[PDB]
């Protein structure tokens, strides 16, 4: 929670619109749509059937984590 | 000598035992002292083997309970027909099926929920239904809301009849045992009466109401001008106008000149091109043939006259060299135990449900069904899930028969005995094949993922790189597409359009187009096979190791449901057959989730979409063959791309889904507390809070106890399934109601 | 009739009746007084 | 034997025939407890008395209405009496609750404690607010002519007549209600309408009663 | 229509089945086929009362009539299916 | 015991382990009630046709039995003194009294001669049996007066009733198939036997 919160507040600070935080930070759909869903656009496009770019290793680690986690269950 | 055997007034009718909770068992009766007793009151309510030890009383109980279940079903159906009659736009839908979406529920104008009333078309406001009663009603011929209201009243009356019947047969005229143990008479009457005469009667209704009314509705006349069906029964000449065979009456039937009924009993194949459903003449012909088949099958067994078979003779005649005595002793098993019957019947019942789902998307039977995408998706998904649950139940009750009602003295050298006697070979090989399918079916996806991320897409399994073609399914597809010319000379078309051929478009949308099978299909099919085999492993292992094992030599004496046998011999958590059912529930969830994801994405990518007279533009553009070999493909193109409608539904008339999404997540994550943790910690915490109440003299005189181990696990899996399935429900409905 | 009243005196029946009462009361208050946020009055 | 509401069935155990109008009619066994039966006795008597008085009102006002006097029919008299004189509606209702609440509360707490109001708490009155039986509060105010303390058997006859006429009046007022809901006209107008054409003006012709 | 072709097939099928059952060939109420197609006696009947040296019932009439009509319908619709009749 | 012909292959007259509405003392009672109503109905379905063909009633009547107003789709008759619903309410009330009191005599034998019913009490005493009450009105004249003749009259009642039941099923089937009256069917079949049958009227 503390790291999600810090990260999103500083993303909205560094981008420019603190208004997006001060409005969408008060209801959980704001978090799910405006932080987890919007910001994972360039991540999962790390590789596709069209090519790949710098953040392909991250886009592979990103699934690696889930795999370990689900094995954890 | 099969006959009626009924006892008189066994149990009187009084409210006396309603004020005495837990009256049924000896243990429960003495009253509560802990909070475990409440959950024990609810846990053993229907365990009809745990009140008494006599067959007759249990049988009477289950008979009347069946009546109760039927009654509640009738109340439900009556509710559906009533809501269709009063709070819907059914007539406005009949006037124009396209562009007017089915709605059958209206909410009250309070705190703001009135935004849920959507603009469904037709001057009406409410919540769109996907249950698809409207297409069913148009298939039956219903044109007015009055007939729906009458059907509602009839349903309610039948419900009261059922509850009275249950009361009568438990309290006033309760049958004896040997009424129940006449399985052969029951087979004859069910096969003939229920299935057969139901088919014959419904064929009658189709031929005399549903064929002509739908012929007029598809002819283009509005539903009010269409004659009422009793005018179709009474006036022969109107039927003679529609189908000239009726002008000859029933003379062709009784003189075996059936070829003159070729106007309303047909064999044409594909679909109704103006409607999108099956031809109703085929449907009537189908039920006629079904009825003849079942009425023939129902005269097979011996009841009172010399003709017919005996079940014991048939069973005892089948025994070979590899199986010793064969089936000798299964008749005594299957007439004296209810859990064995429940196992077999739940098994075949659930599998039947899944077959229902498959045929129901492949060959759409109801008029204007195939172009209502949400209805298609919801019906297939719903029947899939019900099938899965029923099969897991089959596993559970087979285990219960293994624990309780199995007696080895009546069962010596036998199919059941030999299965128990090489359970080790069985489970070992099933384990092997599970691991083999695991490595290959999932490692293909991991390999494609790795290769597609390392810069070389030429070393992954796909349609353009190294190829894996389902040659068998493609060959079968072509076989059936070619069938109407060699191996079915009298049909005019194939039985469905998924086998190949042309395209049927109703109102701009696609009813059904041929489906092709490529490498992604190969891989997902083997995923399905893998998860099915794993679930079979868990459940069958539970059944076979329910009485004893190498670990516990006396697992039978501990019963069906028990938590452990201590931390000894290493630790023996979860050795009951019940916990095998538990883990089976988890894997059933997994397998069926994959199945319905496969269906949803495959349909949105290769079948549905609009016919824009520029080829076909599907909903997602046809990306299944290129993306369904990478886990990143699923996570991006399916979960991340297709969630844009369920997450942005706020403010529209669709926000209930985008609000039940999050709640489903919450319950899913709430299950984990019950799954991960254990009851000793909660017992101690509850003890400290009990101290905090002892300080203020609010000690409850019933004692707070934490849940037992088995209950904690069960509650965990309940919340798990509820949250997961609710999430998938919300996602599917928001997506396909939004863009479909 | 005494045993029927005692059956009505069990826990879940009274929970159902009392929660219906409380729910309906709050619902009626929210109908006749639409959208309350502050008290000021 | 007593005349039963259903010739052949024995009467239930809690109904004996000591009451008035006792025909053994209780299929749901609502009056099995003696206190509950006592309370329902008082309830039936009160409903019957208001019903008799009300149906007399309806019938007399309708008789005056059909003949050309200018009386409104009973579904209109409240509106025209409140509107026409000057009367403010809510103050009349409030005074109704004042007086009815006072007297009705006296009755309630005379049921709970059966002989309590005869103490002298009310202005000065003693033994004129003492009840005689359950629901029969006969004194100088409620039995001024004095029929309850003479000719005891004939008084039992009066009890029987009261209960029978009360029940008839209750279903009569139900008749007025449903009859107006069906036909939308006054009750004695319906009587004259049915009396003009009995074979063709009845409930089986409105189209609202039997929707078949 | 009486005396035509399908009439002969139906009468022939019904007479064949009934005369096969009554003359000790087909399985009747009394005589029962074993697993090896051997005629053995039946047990636990309704205790019929009907005189015929075979021991004939009103049940074999229904049974072998139904079999006769199934067989006859099969043959008639088959021969009309081919084209030869 | 009447009408016992050695029949009943399906076995419903077994007293052993019986109850509910299937027992010897209710199925026999049901047989006699059905027999009596069937006799009455058979004569009623024939009578307008034969009386109208012999010229005794006018031609406003002489209508077929399913066109009386029983089935309003198949044809009704206006000229009754009221609507058929107004007739039906009278039917409900009257048959309610009659059938309901009959039920009370079955459930409690002899309990219909105590409570005041306008003085009609010596008439409704019933007897030991429940399907043959007797009394001064159900047995106006003392028919038979003995035992050797009573069984004969019961037997004749039963056999006539069974014949009537089959006849009434015949009227129903014929009215479905050919759509004409029963006397019309008798006339048509006695005209041309070979050219009018059931199998000629397969249409
Ligand atoms: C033609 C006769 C007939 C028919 C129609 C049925 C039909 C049925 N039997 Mg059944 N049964 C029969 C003969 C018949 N049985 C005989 C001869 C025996 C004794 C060997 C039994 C013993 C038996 C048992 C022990 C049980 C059933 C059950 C059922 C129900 C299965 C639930 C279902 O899917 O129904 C689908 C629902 C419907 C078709 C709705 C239609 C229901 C109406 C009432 C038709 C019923 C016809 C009725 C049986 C005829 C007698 C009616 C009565 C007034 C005399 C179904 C209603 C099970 C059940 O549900 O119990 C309640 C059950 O536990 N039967
Ligand atoms: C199982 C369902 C079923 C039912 C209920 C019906 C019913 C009917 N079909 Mg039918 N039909 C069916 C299946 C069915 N069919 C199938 C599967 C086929 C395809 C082979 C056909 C093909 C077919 C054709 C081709 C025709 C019909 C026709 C008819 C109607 C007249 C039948 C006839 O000529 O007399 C048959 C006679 C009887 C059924 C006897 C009825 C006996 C009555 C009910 C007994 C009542 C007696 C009782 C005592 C009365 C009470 C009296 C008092 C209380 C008032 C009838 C409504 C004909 C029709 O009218 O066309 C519109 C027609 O031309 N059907
Ligand atoms: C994603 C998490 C996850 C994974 C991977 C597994 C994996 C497995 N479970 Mg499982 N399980 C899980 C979650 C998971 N479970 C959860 C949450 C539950 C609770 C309900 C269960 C409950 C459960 C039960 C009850 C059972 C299993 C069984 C199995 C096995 C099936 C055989 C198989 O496919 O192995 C193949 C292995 C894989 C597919 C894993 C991936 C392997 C990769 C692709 C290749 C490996 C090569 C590797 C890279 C080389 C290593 C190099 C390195 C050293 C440098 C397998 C070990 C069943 C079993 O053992 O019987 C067969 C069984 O009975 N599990
Ligand atoms: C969704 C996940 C989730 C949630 C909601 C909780 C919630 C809670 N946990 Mg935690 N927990 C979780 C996951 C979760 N946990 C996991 C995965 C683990 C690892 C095993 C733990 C391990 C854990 C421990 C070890 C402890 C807790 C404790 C607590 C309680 C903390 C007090 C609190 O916040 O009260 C808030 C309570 C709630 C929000 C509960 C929801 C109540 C709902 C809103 C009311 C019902 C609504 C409605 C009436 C339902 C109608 C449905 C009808 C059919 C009944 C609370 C009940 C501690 C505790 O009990 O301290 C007192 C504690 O000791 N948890
Ligand atoms: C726990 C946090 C919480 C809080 C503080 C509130 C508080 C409030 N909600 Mg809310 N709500 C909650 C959780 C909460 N809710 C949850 C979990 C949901 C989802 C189920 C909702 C769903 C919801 C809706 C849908 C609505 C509200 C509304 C309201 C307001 C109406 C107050 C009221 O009842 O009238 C005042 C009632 C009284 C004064 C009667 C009380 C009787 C006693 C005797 C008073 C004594 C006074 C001395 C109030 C500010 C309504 C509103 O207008 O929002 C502002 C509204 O429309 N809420
Ligand atoms: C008309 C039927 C009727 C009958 C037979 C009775 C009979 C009885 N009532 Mg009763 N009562 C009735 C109607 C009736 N009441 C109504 C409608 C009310 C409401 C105002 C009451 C209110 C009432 C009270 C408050 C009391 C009684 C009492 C009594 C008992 C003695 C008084 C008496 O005999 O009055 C004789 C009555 C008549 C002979 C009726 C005359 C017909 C009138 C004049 C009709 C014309 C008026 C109309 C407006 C026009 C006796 C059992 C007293 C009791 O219980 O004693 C212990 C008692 O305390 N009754
Ligand atoms: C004279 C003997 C005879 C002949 C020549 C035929 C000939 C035929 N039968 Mg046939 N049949 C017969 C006896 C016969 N049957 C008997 C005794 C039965 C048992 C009742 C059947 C039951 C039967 C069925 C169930 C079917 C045929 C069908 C057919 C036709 C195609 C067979 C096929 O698809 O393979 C063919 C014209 C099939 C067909 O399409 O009929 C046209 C079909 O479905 N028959
Ligand atoms: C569906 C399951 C089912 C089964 C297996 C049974 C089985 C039985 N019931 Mg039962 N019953 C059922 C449902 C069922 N009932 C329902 C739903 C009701 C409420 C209406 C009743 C009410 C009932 C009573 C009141 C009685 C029984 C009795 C009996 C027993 C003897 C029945 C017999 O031989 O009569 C043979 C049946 C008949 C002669 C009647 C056939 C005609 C009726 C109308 C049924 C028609 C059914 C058919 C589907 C209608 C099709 C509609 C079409 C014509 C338009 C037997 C144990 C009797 C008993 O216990 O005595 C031992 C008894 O007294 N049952
Ligand atoms: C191949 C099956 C041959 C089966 C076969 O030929 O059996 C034939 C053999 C015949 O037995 P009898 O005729 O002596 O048995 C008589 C009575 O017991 C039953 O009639 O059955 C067995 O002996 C059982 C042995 C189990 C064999 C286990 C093989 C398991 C394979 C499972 C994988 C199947 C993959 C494809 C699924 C579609
Ligand atoms: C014996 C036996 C033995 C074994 O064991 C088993 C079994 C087989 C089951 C059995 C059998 C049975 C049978 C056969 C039965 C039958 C029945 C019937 C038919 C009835 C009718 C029945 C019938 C009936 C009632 C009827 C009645 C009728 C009537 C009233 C009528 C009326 C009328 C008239 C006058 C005329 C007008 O315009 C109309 C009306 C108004 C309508
Ligand atoms: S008590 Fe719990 S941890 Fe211990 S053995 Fe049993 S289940 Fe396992």
């Amino acid at each position: 929670w503390v790291t999600f919160y810090w990260h999103w507040k500083h993303l909205t600070l560094w981008q420019g619109n603190v208004a997006q935080f001060d409005e969408s930070s008060t209801y959980l759909m704001g978090w799910l749509r405006d932080y987890l869903w919007l910001n994972s656009s360039q991540l999962i496009n790390g590789y596709n059937p069209f090519g790949m770019n710098s953040l392909s290793v991250w886009a592979w680690t990103f699934l690696f984590g889930h795999l370990i986690y689900a094995t954890g269950f | 000598k099969v006959k009626i055997a009924v006892d008189r007034n066994p149990v009187e009718t009084s409210f006396e035992k309603w004020a005495k909770p837990g009256h049924f068992s000896r243990t429960l009766s003495k009253g509560p002292n802990t909070t475990t007793w409440i959950w024990n009151l609810h846990a053993d309510a229907h365990d009809f083997d745990s009140h008494t030890s006599d067959l007759e009383e249990i049988s009477r109980k289950v008979f009347s309970a069946h009546f109760g279940q039927l009654g509640i079903i009738f109340i439900w159906l009556s509710g559906m027909y009533f809501h269709g009659a009063r709070f819907s736009n059914y007539e406005a839908w009949l006037s124009d099926p396209t562009h007017i979406k089915p709605s059958a529920q209206v909410v009250w104008p309070i705190v703001g929920q009135e935004i849920l009333n959507g603009d469904v078309g037709g001057g009406f406001q409410g919540i769109q239904i996907t249950s698809g009663f409207f297409q069913l009603w148009r298939a039956s011929g219903i044109t007015s809301e009055l007939q729906l209201y009458t059907t509602a009243i009839g349903g309610l009356v039948m419900a009261a009849a059922m509850f009275f019947a249950g009361w009568f047969h438990y309290h006033k005229a309760a049958p004896k045992l040997e009424w129940f143990q006449n399985v052969e008479s029951m087979l004859n009457h069910h096969l003939g009466g229920l299935l057969g005469l139901g088919s014959l009667a419904w064929a009658g209704h189709q031929i005399h109401v549903s064929l002509p009314v739908n012929k007029l509705l598809d002819a283009g006349v509005d539903p009010k001008e269409i004659p009422l069906p009793h005018d179709l029964l009474l006036n022969r000449a109107i039927m003679a106008d529609l189908y000239p065979s009726f002008a000859k009456g029933i003379a062709p039937f009784f003189t075996l000149n059936w070829s003159e009924y070729s106007d309303f009993l047909t064999f044409k194949g594909g679909l109704n091109p103006v409607t999108g459903g099956l031809w109703l003449s085929d449907t009537a012909h189908h039920h006629v043939a079904i009825a003849v088949l079942f009425l023939v099958a129902g005269h097979m067994y011996r009841t009172n006259w010399g003709i017919g078979h005996s079940m014991k003779e048939i069973l005892e005649a089948h025994r070979g060299p590899f199986t010793g005595e064969g089936h000798v002793g299964l008749y005594e098993i299957l007439t004296t135990s209810w859990h064995a019957q429940l196992a077999i019947n739940l098994a075949l019942f659930g599998s039947l449900s899944i077959i229902v789902a498959h045929h129901m998307y492949a060959m759409p039977p109801y008029p204007y069904l195939a172009t209502d995408y949400g209805t298609q998706l919801s019906l297939f998904t719903h029947h899939t899930w019900i099938g899965g649950f029923c099969i897991v139940g089959a596993g559970a009750h087979a285990a219960i028969f293994m624990v309780r009602d199995y007696d080895p003295t009546n069962n010596y050298n036998n199919l059941l005995d030999r299965v128990i006697r090489h359970r080790d070979a069985i489970i070992s090989h099933l384990n092997w094949v599970c691991i083999f399918l695991g490595f290959h079916s999932f490692g293909l996806y991991i390999h494609n993922d790795t290769m597609s991320a390392l810069g070389r897409p030429q070393d992954m399994f796909s349609d353009t790189a190294i190829q894996l073609q389902p040659v068998f399914a493609q060959w079968i597809q072509n076989t059936h597409f070619l069938a109407p010319q060699l191996t079915a000379p009298n049909a005019l078309a194939a039985t469905s359009l998924t086998w190949g051929g042309d395209l049927v478009a109703v109102g701009g949308k696609v009813a059904m187009m041929p489906i092709s099978l490529g490498t992604s299909d190969f891989m997902v099919h083997h995923i399905h096979a893998f998860t099915i085999h794993v679930t079979v492993l868990i459940l069958l292992k539970g059944v076979l190791f329910a009485r004893s094992s190498r670990l516990i030599p006396d697992k039978a004496n501990l019963g069906f449901r028990f938590p452990c046998d201590g931390p000894g011999r290493g630790g023996t958590c979860q050795v009951s057959a019940w916990d095998h059912v538990f883990l089976g529930l988890f894997w059933m969830y997994n397998s069926l989730s994959i199945v319905i994801f496969h269906f949803s994405w495959k349909m949105q990518s290769d079948v549905w979409g609009t016919v824009t007279a520029s080829g076909v533009s599907h909903i997602t553009g046809g990306n299944f063959a290129q993306s369904a070999n990478t886990i990143n493909g699923w996570l991006r193109d399916f979960l991340w791309a297709q969630s844009s409608q369920v997450i942005q539904s706020y403010g529209s008339a669709l926000s209930a889904y985008g609000l039940i999404f999050l709640g489903a997540h919450f319950v899913w994550a709430f299950s984990l507390m019950f799954l991960f943790s254990g009851r000793g910690y909660w017992q101690e915490l509850i003890e400290s809070i009990v101290w905090a109440h002892n300080k203020l003299k609010v000690a409850p005189a019933i004692q707070p106890r934490a849940l037992s181990i088995t209950q904690g696990r069960a509650v965990g899996v309940a919340h798990y399934l509820l949250g997961g399935i609710a999430t998938t429900w919300s996602f599917f409905l928001a997506r396909i109601i939004s863009v479909g | 009739m005494k045993d029927f009243t005692t059956y009505l005196s069990t826990a879940p029946v009274i929970a159902t009746i009392w929660f219906t009462f409380t729910a309906g009361l709050l619902i009626e208050i929210n109908r006749y007084f639409p959208d309350p946020l502050v008290f000021s009055f | 034997v007593r005349p039963v509401w259903f010739p052949g069935n024995p009467p239930p155990a809690h109904l004996d025939g000591s009451l008035a109008g006792d025909y053994g009619f209780d299929p749901l066994f609502l009056g099995q407890e003696p206190q509950t039966l006592k309370w329902y006795v008082q309830a039936e008597l009160v409903h019957g008395r208001f019903a008799m008085l009300g149906a007399a009102g309806i019938i007399l006002t309708s008789i005056g209405a059909k003949v050309g006097l200018g009386f409104p029919e009973w579904y209109d008299a409240g509106k025209v009496v409140v509107e026409k004189n000057n009367i403010d509606f809510p103050t009349l209702m409030v005074i109704q609750f004042y007086l009815m609440g006072w007297a009705e509360t006296k009755r309630w707490y005379d049921f709970k404690n059966p002989g309590s109001q005869a103490d002298g708490s009310f202005l000065g009155f003693t033994e004129e607010f003492k009840g005689l039986e359950n629901g029969y509060p006969g004194g100088r105010f409620f039995d001024p002519m004095g029929l309850s303390r003479g000719d005891a058997a004939k008084y039992q006859e009066y009890k029987q007549k009261e209960v029978k006429n009360g029940r008839l009046a209750m279903i009569a007022c139900l008749g007025f209600a449903a009859q107006y809901a069906a036909t939308g006209k006054g009750p004695l107008d319906n009587l004259a309408d049915h009396l003009a054409d009995p074979n063709h003006v009845n409930f089986a012709t409105n189209g609202v009663s039997n929707p078949i | 229509f009486i005396g035509s072709s399908t009439n002969l097939i139906m009468v022939a099928s019904t007479t064949a089945t009934l005369a096969a059952a009554r003359f000790g060939l087909a399985p009747t109420v009394k005589k029962n086929t074993t697993a090896g197609l051997k005629l053995v006696d039946s047990k636990n009947s309704a205790g019929v009362i009907s005189n015929d040296p075979a021991g004939f019932t009103i049940v074999d009439v229904l049974a072998m009539g139904a079999a006769g009509h199934g067989l006859g319908v099969g043959i008639v619709l088959g021969l009309k299916g081919i084209g030869a009749l | 015991l009447p009408g016992d012909f050695g029949f009943d292959p399906l076995g419903l007259l077994d007293p052993v382990n019986s109850g509910g509405f299937i027992e010897p003392k209710w199925l026999q009672y049901s047989e006699v009630i059905h027999a009596r109503w069937a006799m009455l109905g058979a004569a009623g379905c024939i009578a307008p046709e034969v009386l109208g063909a012999a010229g005794l009633i006018p031609d406003a009547t002489n209508i077929k039995w399913f066109e009386s107003g029983v089935i309003p789709p198949a044809g009704s008759y206006n000229g009754y003194w009221a609507d058929p619903y107004t007739i039906f309410f009278v039917e409900i009330v009257a048959m309610q009294f009659a059938e309901l009191r009959r039920l009370q005599d079955f459930r409690y034998p002899g309990s219909m001669g105590q409570q005041y019913f306008l003085g009609l009490e010596a008439i409704f005493k019933g007897s030991g049996d429940a399907a043959y009450p007797g009394g001064p009105f159900f047995n106006l004249f003392n028919l038979g007066k003995t035992e050797a003749a009573m069984k004969e009259l019961k037997l004749k009642e039963i056999k006539n009733g069974r014949l009537a039941m089959l006849a009434m099923l015949g009227y129903g089937a014929q009215a479905v198939m050919t759509g004409k009256g029963p006397f019309q069917n008798l006339v048509e079949h006695l005209a041309d036997p070979v050219n009018n049958n059931i199998l000629t009227n397969f249409a």
